[PDB]
């Protein structure tokens, strides 16, 4: 699914600006 | 046509007495921008209680003003870690943007002051938390529950983009839940007075417009599209755009293409194809009708904006509140111990501070 998918991508937590 | 005589000339004043509202709102945001506030307390007249959260240059803490008991939230940054991460300009243009802006939606800074060490942002504490926790814990927003907060962010980019300021950081880990479950956005270290155009590569990768990954020179309509990425989110429960690694975000943002959950309306997927659009010259909030684009489409029909603005309507959700100075819906952070040095550090560099 979608959600696997996006579970998957490893950026389900607080994620940081850019820098 | 869509209206028929009442509504339209309903809407239409509605729409002239916003410009009207906003008019006055620039020009007290320009006294306080041109007279700004500075040293207005000190570091023991609070009693620090607890870590609320941690970034590269400091932390917040939930603190409690030893004369009145209020609580508030303290933003902790260490001078030296700022230059050295290069945020001197952030950091004093964030103060002084927090100092002059006035929104309901808008953290207020109540203090600010330094010492040797350190620069200190005393904002209300907003005790609900992030959205960030309350929407991977929830898993999703019902469209209801994601419009009221849309609503608000809305009017707050309204507010901004009427004083010229892009906000450049959307993202539920930016928004706090304040007791009446209303929205509070914090973090204006990328926020910038932008009439025109600006080139910083800023934001977090899904986020990005895609002109800003492009290179362009962007202006305000990156707030649009990351709003069309914020409403997304709280409906789906992840972003449009997400890879393992920033680069593969950033060819699928600029790609034009985004696919929406079998669950979403088709109001709401309209919406989102019009603020996710890559193409500047059909970008919502970024065209003649300007954010009447935005708060006319058929997705916020429910919407009243005059009762969102006045923080009358029922919030969909409300935070557990236990108290004044509850933590509760905040994470963990280990705790350090503020030192405050005998030599001023980075002096010069913070003289207006
Ligand atoms: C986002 N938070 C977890 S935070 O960094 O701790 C924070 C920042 C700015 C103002 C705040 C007000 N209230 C609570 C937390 C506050
Ligand atoms: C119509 N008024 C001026 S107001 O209800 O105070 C108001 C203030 C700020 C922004 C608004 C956006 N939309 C509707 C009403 C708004």
């Amino acid at each position: 699914t979608t959600y696997a998918d996006f579970i998957a991508s490893g950026r389900t937590g607080r994620r940081n600006a850019i820098h | 046509g869509h209206m028929g005589n009442a509504a339209a000339a309903k809407k239409g004043s509605e729409q002239e007495s916003v410009k009207e509202f906003l008019a006055k709102a620039k020009e007290e945001f320009l006294k306080k921008w041109e007279s700004p506030s500075q040293n207005t307390a000190q570091l023991d007249h609070f009693d620090r209680i607890k870590t609320l959260g941690t970034g590269s240059f400091g932390r917040v803490m939930l603190v409690k003003h030893k004369e009145t008991g209020n609580h508030y939230a303290m933003k902790i940054l260490d001078k030296q870690k700022v230059v050295k991460l290069k945020q001197i300009e952030h950091t004093l243009n964030e103060k002084r943007i927090l100092q002059a802006v006035n929104f309901p939606f808008l953290v207020k800074l109540e203090f600010s002051f330094k010492d040797n060490s350190n620069l200190y942002m005393v904002m209300e504490y907003v005790p609900g938390g992030e959205m960030f926790s309350h929407l991977r814990r929830i898993g999703r927003f019902s469209e209801p529950h994601a419009r009221f907060y849309a609503a608000q962010i809305v009017l707050t980019f309204e507010y901004l983009h009427s004083l010229d300021l892009i906000y450049r950081d959307l993202k539920p880990e930016n928004l706090l839940i304040d007791q009446q479950g209303y929205i509070q956005v914090t973090d204006f270290g990328f926020a910038k007075r932008v009439k025109g155009r600006t080139w910083t590569l800023c934001g977090t990768p899904e986020y990005l417009a895609p002109e800003i990954i492009l290179s362009k020179g962007y202006n305000k309509a990156v707030d649009w599209w990351a709003l069309g990425v914020l409403i997304y989110e709280m409906a789906a429960g992840y972003p449009p755009f997400f890879a393992d690694q920033p680069i593969q975000i950033y060819e699928k943002i600029v790609s034009g293409k985004v696919r929406f959950p079998s669950h979403f309306s088709s109001d709401l997927k309209d919406l989102l194809r019009n603020l996710l659009q890559v193409d500047l010259t059909k970008r919502f909030g970024n065209l003649k009708n300007g954010v009447n684009d935005i708060k006319n489409h058929k997705w916020f029909a429910t919407t009243d904006w005059i009762a969102i603005y006045q923080r009358k309507v029922e919030a969909p959700f409300i935070p557990k509140f236990k108290g004044p100075g509850d933590t509760s819906n905040f994470d963990d952070y280990e705790e350090e111990e503020i030192r405050v040095s005998i030599n001023e550090k980075c002096g010069k560099e913070f003289t207006e501070f």
